[PDB]
DNA sequence: GTCTGATCTCGGAA
DNA sequence: TTCCGAGATCAGACGAGAT
């Protein structure tokens, strides 16, 4: 009866940057967000019902599980949404791709303006067995020089002139013409596949008339439990100009909510064209590259003031009783650790040459070796099992003096649990850390794989 | 014109093939590209892609031309690709100016792509002589005097010289006595025949039925003295128009005169340049009427009227509310017909300007609907591709219950609707593209 | 809160529509050729067949079919007619 | 309906309440402070 | 631009997760247990 | 039946390390392709020979060897020309039930092409008369999975005549 | 001056003569009327209860610039003060039509393949195949 | 953390299938920080889209 | 609150 | 005659960590 099936995990092989046309965008969200510019929060017991913050979406809080799923906050993805916007708005990263590009291609006929030649010269260039960010980069100048000194197409004949990129956000092409993002999405329209390329747009991965933005996907409600309320300010603007279309108003205000809705477009995802946006989340010091992709926080890991100590070796760092019995390494139990462990974890979290945690054999939860028996957890012990044992004497942490300014700020050290609560060492190795015992404090990771041991003690 | 390569995609996969499609579509996106650089990236072997083009080059889909590196490059027209759409529509109109047996001559031509005048008028004397009586045989020297009657009023045209460059191979094109010379045929006649319907009609619906037959005749006797790149015909006395009249009519030389100077001051203007161009707002005329109701179609005649004078007249020159009005300019403008604001001059403000003048351009009203078009005839065949796969268990049963059959009727009712509008909505594109081609300079 | 229902509509109903199948009589001739060509385009020689089905059939076996008056009088004219370019 | 909000004393170390102050704010909402003593001789690091 | 990149160096190895191939992550290892590319049975 | 030529990275746990590979990656490609329908090949059911076995590699996580395992395994899938010897473990009035010996009660034949005295009452009468033979007729399996049986046959009865029983 | 009316009422009122046209024969030039509709407009068109019977040319010409939007006679010779050739000809449309359902539908234009709101089911066509 | 994407149109989709082409049969695990996640959700939830393209273990 | 390369406008010349 | 040099204005950034 039983049908084969495979469970196995897989890695990263490259990451193909793009886009997505909305209605890509439409059906890769779950629910419409066209609810209320209201937070979606009922007078009673404020609920959540249709509006920005649906919970088929995502998850803000640990008692409300998700509805698209099952699971709760804890190991439930998000899930997305998508708003329609009315009049489609300029995308205010891809923004300057959109001058980029309606200086290449006609504005009448939507073909590049470049003979048969210097096209066939360009994607000559195009099929290079070996193609690089450089080599793309470049074209885009030297396609954009040669185009933009043209005034006749070969395509069409008719006149086209320059892109002069008026104002905030607006464009006028030479009582001149103005190209407003109503009139940028039909002449994206009109791009041939074959030109397509020659803007450098690979389009596997996105057509030009996805630059602009006729619908948005909101972000899910997990990575975010201050960008809804601008989420929300969309929406009371996409009414207003829902509102006022069938209301009667003079085009001089419903040309400006058109323009209040491509700022505040545009002010969601960028905010220094107050509230940080989607740009200011990826920025500076604090944003997720900066600081929670590369400079993350790390766990099994202490900070106490030194103080010296010439007796100890100059491999040995003396760590406190009451950090060693807080910072645990995953000991597994493997023939020669049995007897060591079972003597351990009679012990318990109380005197030091103990454990605080057993998982089982399966993914048991960490049994908080506090409450239950002891011996009767020790006798259970069997092989294959996880115990969280304390920090022992000769065991491998690492420092870290804090400005870390060489390659020997950080070095391991092995670890003697030592009756005092300053990190001791000696002092022969205070000048690679910089470090002078004037109330200087300085970090202790412990590593819990054996692989990142062995990388610490050796290396 | 992602829309455009929506239909070759199906066009090409309900005629020949899906291969035949996918070099074929594949052709289309990356242009100029040679043999083994085809069949590298659409993932095709070598022997499918050869095929493939053989057929392409037969229905003349794909021409071949080496510049400089030695190794010819294939390249597809994509125009030519949605021609296929008019087919039936080139046929039937072959029935009106040629008989049953010129009219089996196009469609023999369309179908096969490149014949010879050898191979062309001995197949249709196999299928006229099977579906007239055994006995009766209908003698092939007919065909032979109507085949030249169809070439001398130039309705088709014969195959540019062959490159016989050494990768294209000779033997594979020919499918399998005398040699001969192929041809296709001149659609491109046809568009101008095709224009000649729809300008006969244009004067005969507004102007009078006299008004019309002496268009007809001006343009029956200016057929081979001009081309499609004519930007109007050639210029003829009115002397001859009453030689070239039909016998049908009777009408007085002076009479006829006053109709022709009465026919050549109008708002209309024979102007070809004007023809095409009051023929396509007509064509959007009859779009809003479909659309947004005789209310929202009265305010865009009149911006036709006047270039740049609105919403200062516009709720006054047609009375019209100023609610009622600003959401069929609001529509008019969200739907890319009512064009845009060019007249803003002052600097910068959305709030504080000059008041934007709303303004049709005609092209960009054009470029669109035919896109539309375009993208309209997509939804139509996939219904078609839709529902034939699940009802092909009962077409063999005729070859069954009550809900059985009366699947096959609403199915057979359904496909024939389909397909009769298939064509309704291909003479908006000619009407639109010829004058697309009218305006377009440098091609 | 004035929107914020439901999505919108399941469809939106234009008051006015699409007039008839226009230009009804006529299109009945051109109507049985778009079948008809249809019909005869599929079964024709200019197509192709799918030979990965026969690569992925090892089932191959006898028996099955993946195993398995003109009347007219000689004549020679040939005409320029036609373009002399090209 | 009540739910409790127990205030309670983290630390590390115990600590000695010395004075439990009880009064009104100026908007006169019954504001009560606490006072931790705790003696610490000065070992290695301080 | 369709930009397709690799995942390599090292400030993309840390961000995605995978062991960098700067230093140890250079070679690979392989395991010395007993194993041949044995016959076959005749079928 | 038929052989498979199949490719698999059979991950050794690192307890394992006594044993000869061959050997026990053979132990654990039994537990992973037997009793299991492979779709579009057929039930799979033990091991016949690994053809090739390249080199175990260790990765920078598990710790255990992961070798790329080219094999071949006995499958069962009729090839639409078997005239098989079932039993009927079930009888249903659209159509009877039979199962091969202990192999798959999996088969379901439906029944229209038996001479015309053919009818299932639903007091388990076999066929209205005049080991059980069988002609399996066509392939038909479904992947399950569709959310957050499989191998099913039709087997057909013509006009065998059936000498020793009917 | 006259916001409170309804001029929808008046415009099959200034259509109806030019529906009729009697004497279709070509026996003449047919230089068609527009000073009679200007005569028709002063004194009596067909009846209507009208609460503005003083007659005004400035009043009373508007009514045509909206139904020549409406497809009806241009304007010949109107730079004479009140008297000149003054042509004018009711305009029958010059096209059939050439619309499908799938024209009508805004928000139905968003699909590209089956989808939300893709094609092969969709609700238009549906209720146009019946 | 640990996240679920798809070898086809690669994106995240939840747990065990992914909802853009509802196939189901593609979507294979994969092994990431969840900073990393949380960046490819919001560079998503604007319009760059990091289409993963995975490869097996060697 | 500058330090920054880029990218836009002017102008004098073979 | 056009094109390239030189005049203005515009960007994103300006160390670790700690309580
Ligand atoms: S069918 Fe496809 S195209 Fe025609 S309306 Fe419905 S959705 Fe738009
Ligand atoms: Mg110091
Ligand atoms: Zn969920
Ligand atoms: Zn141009
Ligand atoms: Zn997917």
């Amino acid at each position: 009866e039983q049908f084969r099936e495979t469970d196995v995990a897989k890695k990263i092989s490259h990451i193909c940057f793009g886009m997505k046309s909305p209605e890509e965008m439409r059906q890769q969200a779950h629910i419409q967000v066209v609810s209320k510019n209201l937070y979606s929060q009922d007078n009673q017991h404020a609920p959540l019902l249709y509006g920005v913050l649906d919970h088929r979406m995502g998850t803000s809080e640990k008692d409300r599980p998700c509805e698209t799923c099952g699971k709760n906050l804890a190991d439930c993805l998000g899930h997305y949404g998508y708003i329609d916007l009315e009049l489609p708005c300029f995308h205010v990263g891809y923004f300057r791709a959109v001058i980029g590009i309606l200086q290449m291609i006609c504005k009448t006929c939507c073909h590049i303006m470049l003979s048969q030649e210097e096209k066939k010269q360009f994607l000559d260039y195009l099929k290079r067995p070996g193609l690089t960010y450089l080599q793309k980069r470049g074209l885009k100048k030297k396609i954009s020089d040669k185009c933009r000194k043209k005034n006749i197409c070969h395509h069409c004949g008719a006149f086209n002139g320059t892109v002069k990129k008026c104002g905030l956000l607006k464009i006028i092409h030479e009582a001149q013409e103005n190209l407003n993002p109503l009139v940028v999405l039909n002449l994206f329209k009109r791009i041939p596949a074959e030109d397509v390329p020659l803007l450098l747009m690979n389009p596997e991965a996105g057509k030009p008339s996805d630059l602009i933005l006729t619908r948005l996907l909101v972000p899910p409600l997990c990575i975010r439990p201050d960008l809804t309320m601008k989420l929300t300010e969309i929406i009371f603007l996409n009414d207003v100009i829902k509102k006022h279309r069938i209301s009667g108003a003079k085009t001089q205000m419903i040309m400006e909510d058109w323009d209040f809705l491509q700022l505040q477009c545009a002010l969601y995802i960028n905010s220094e064209l107050w509230t940080r946006g989607f740009v200011q989340r990826l920025k500076g010091k604090q944003g997720r590259f900066r600081g929670n992709l590369s400079g993350k926080r790390v766990d099994f890991s202490g900070r106490t003031v030194i103080s010296p100590d010439p007796n100890l070796r100059i491999d040995e760092v003396a760590v406190p009783v009451h950090v060693a019995k807080i910072l645990t390494f995953p000991e597994k139990v493997n023939k020669a650790n049995i007897n060591f462990l079972r003597k351990l974890v009679q012990n318990g979290p109380e005197v030091h040459p103990g454990a605080n945690f057993i998982q089982q054999r399966h993914t048991q939860m960490k049994r908080f070796l506090k409450y239950g028996n002891r011996e009767k957890m020790a006798q259970e012990l069997k092989y294959g099992d996880i115990v969280e044992r304390h920090l022992i004497d000769g065991d491998v942490v690492l420092f870290n003096r804090q400005p870390s300014l060489h390659k020997l700020s950080i070095m391991a050290h092995l670890a003697r649990v030592k009756p005092h609560r300053t990190f001791r060492f000696n002092e022969c190795v205070c000048t690679p850390y910089n470090a002078d015992f004037d109330g200087d404090e300085m970090n202790l990771h412990l590593p819990q794989t054996e692989e990142a041991k062995a990388e610490a003690l050796v290396l | 014109t992602q829309a455009e390569i929506k239909l070759c995609s199906l066009l090409l996969q309900e005629h020949f093939g899906e291969i035949v499609e996918k070099i074929g579509v594949h052709l289309i996106r990356t242009g100029s590209q040679p043999l083994r650089v085809i069949a590298h990236d659409t993932g095709t072997s070598l022997d499918q892609v050869k095929k493939a083009l053989c057929v392409l080059v037969q229905h003349n889909l794909v021409s071949y031309q080496v510049h400089k590196r030695g190794v010819v490059e294939y390249e597809a027209q994509c125009s030519r690709v949605l021609r296929m759409l008019r087919y039936p529509r080139y046929i039937y109109t072959t029935k009106t100016l040629y008989s049953d047996t010129g009219e089996l001559i196009v469609e023999e031509l369309l179908l096969n792509g490149k014949l010879t005048m050898s191979a062309v008028v001995k197949k249709v004397a196999d299928r006229l002589t099977e579906t007239m009586e055994d006995g009766k045989t209908m003698d092939y020297a007919e065909v032979s005097n109507t085949f030249v009657r169809l070439a001398d009023t130039h309705f088709v045209q014969r195959c540019p010289s062959v490159p016989t460059t050494e990768n294209s191979d000779p033997g594979p094109p020919p499918p399998a006595p005398d040699d001969g010379i192929y041809w296709q045929a001149n659609l491109d006649r046809f568009h101008q025949h095709f224009r000649d319907q729809a300008i006969v009609s244009a004067v005969a619906n507004r102007m009078d039925q006299t008004s019309s037959e002496i268009v007809r005749t001006m343009l029956r006797m200016s057929e081979i003295t001009t081309s499609s790149s004519a930007p109007f015909t050639q210029p003829l006395s009115s002397n001859e128009i009453f030689r070239s009249l039909p016998v049908g009519y009777n009408i007085s030389k002076q009479v006829l005169d006053q109709y022709l100077t009465l026919l050549a001051d109008d708002p209309l203007e024979i102007n070809l340049h004007k023809a095409l161009a009051s023929l396509a707002t007509a064509t959007l005329e009859s779009v809003v009427q479909e659309r947004f109701g005789s209310r929202c179609a009265r305010i865009f005649r009149l911006v036709l009227q006047k270039k740049h004078i609105e919403q200062k007249q516009v709720e006054d020159f047609a009375m019209i509310p100023a609610k009622e009005a600003k959401d069929m300019l609001y529509k008019m403008l969200s739907e890319n017909f009512m064009s845009l604001q060019e007249i803003p001059k002052t600097p910068d403000h959305a709030p504080s300007r000059t008041f934007y003048l709303y303004t049709v351009n005609i092209l960009s009203a054009a470029r669109m609907l035919l896109h539309r078009c375009y993208k309209s005839i997509a939804n139509l065949i996939e219904r078609r591709q839709f529902e034939t796969k699940e009802n092909k268990r009962l077409l063999e049963k005729s070859q069954i219950t009550a809900p059985e059959r009366q699947q096959l009727e609403t199915l057979k009712r359904n496909v024939n609707k389909l397909d009769a509008s298939e064509i309704q909505v291909d003479e908006t594109i000619f009407l639109l593209e010829s004058y697309i081609e009218c305006t377009m300079k440098r091609q | 809160f004035s929107k914020g229902e439901k999505l919108p509509d399941v469809v939106l109903k234009p008051p006015p529509l699409f007039p008839d199948t226009d230009y009804k009589p006529v299109p009945l001739k051109t109507g049985e050729g778009e079948e008809y060509m249809l019909a005869l385009k599929q079964e024709l020689r200019e197509t192709m067949k799918r030979m990965p089905y026969f690569i992925e059939t090892p089932e191959e076996r006898q028996d099955i079919e993946r195993y398995s008056d003109w009347r007219r009088l000689p004549r020679e004219m040939m005409p320029r007619n036609k373009c002399k370019k090209a | 309906q009540y739910k409790d909000v127990p205030i309670t004393y983290k630390g590390a170390t115990d600590s000695y309440i010395e004075k439990v102050m009880i009064s009104s704010n100026a908007e006169d909402a019954f504001l009560i402070k606490m006072l931790l003593r705790q003696t610490r001789r000065p070992e290695i690091g301080d | 631009f369709g930009q397709k990149d690799s995942v390599c160096g090292v400030s993309e190895c840390i961000i995605m997760g995978i062991p960098m191939n700067i230093g140890t992550g250079l070679f690979k290892l392989l395991h010395k247990a007993d194993r041949d590319p044995n016959p076959p049975k005749r079928p | 039946f038929v052989l498979v030529e199949m490719v698999d990275t059979v991950r050794i746990p690192p307890w394992q390390f006594e044993r000869k590979l061959n050997d026990s990656i053979a132990e654990e490609l039994n537990k992973k392709l037997a009793n299991k329908v492979v779709y579009n090949v057929g039930l799979c059911i033990c091991l016949f020979d690994i053809t090739k076995l390249e080199d175990a590699y260790v990765f920078p996580g598990d710790g255990a060897s992961h070798t790329k395992v080219h094999f071949r395994c006995v499958v069962f899938h009729p090839f639409l020309d078997e005239i098989l010897i079932g039993k009927i473990k079930g009888c249903s009035p659209e159509g009877v039930h039979v199962s091969l010996g202990f192999f798959d009660d999996i088969l379901i034949p439906p029944e229209s092409l038996q001479q015309p005295a053919k009818f299932d009452e639903a007091e388990q009468v076999w066929v209205w008369e005049y080991g059980e033979e069988i002609r399996f007729r066509v392939v038909d399996e479904s992947f399950v999975d569709t959310s957050p049986y499989t191998l099913v046959g039709s087997i057909s009865e013509p006009g065998l005549g059936l000498l020793s029983w009917w | 001056k006259f916001l409170q009316s309804k001029a929808e009422t008046a415009r099959e009122s200034k259509q109806n003569p030019m529906i009729q046209r009697n004497s279709s024969f070509a026996s003449s030039h047919e230089v068609w009327k527009y000073i009679c509709e200007l005569g028709i407009s002063k004194v009596e068109l067909s009846m209507e209860d009208i609460e503005t019977i003083l007659n005004t040319l400035i009043y009373d010409g508007k009514v045509e610039m909206t139904i020549i939007a409406a497809k009806e006679g241009t304007v010949g010779s109107v730079d004479g003060h009140m008297k000149l050739y003054r042509a004018v000809n009711p305009i029958i449309p010059p096209t059939g039509l050439v619309r499908a359902p799938c024209g009508l539908c805004p928000v139905f234009d968003d699909c590209h393949e089956g989808g939300e709101i893709s094609p092969s089911n969709c609700i238009y066509m549906t209720e146009w195949l019946e | 953390f640990e996240v679920d994407v798809c070898g086809q149109c690669g994106l995240l989709g939840y747990s065990g299938w992914c909802h853009y082409c509802k196939s189901s049969c593609h979507v294979s695990s994969l092994r990431i920080p969840y900073a990393c996640k949380l960046l490819f959700q919001e560079l998503q939830s604007m319009n760059i889209i990091p289409r993963l393209k995975l490869s097996k273990y060697n």
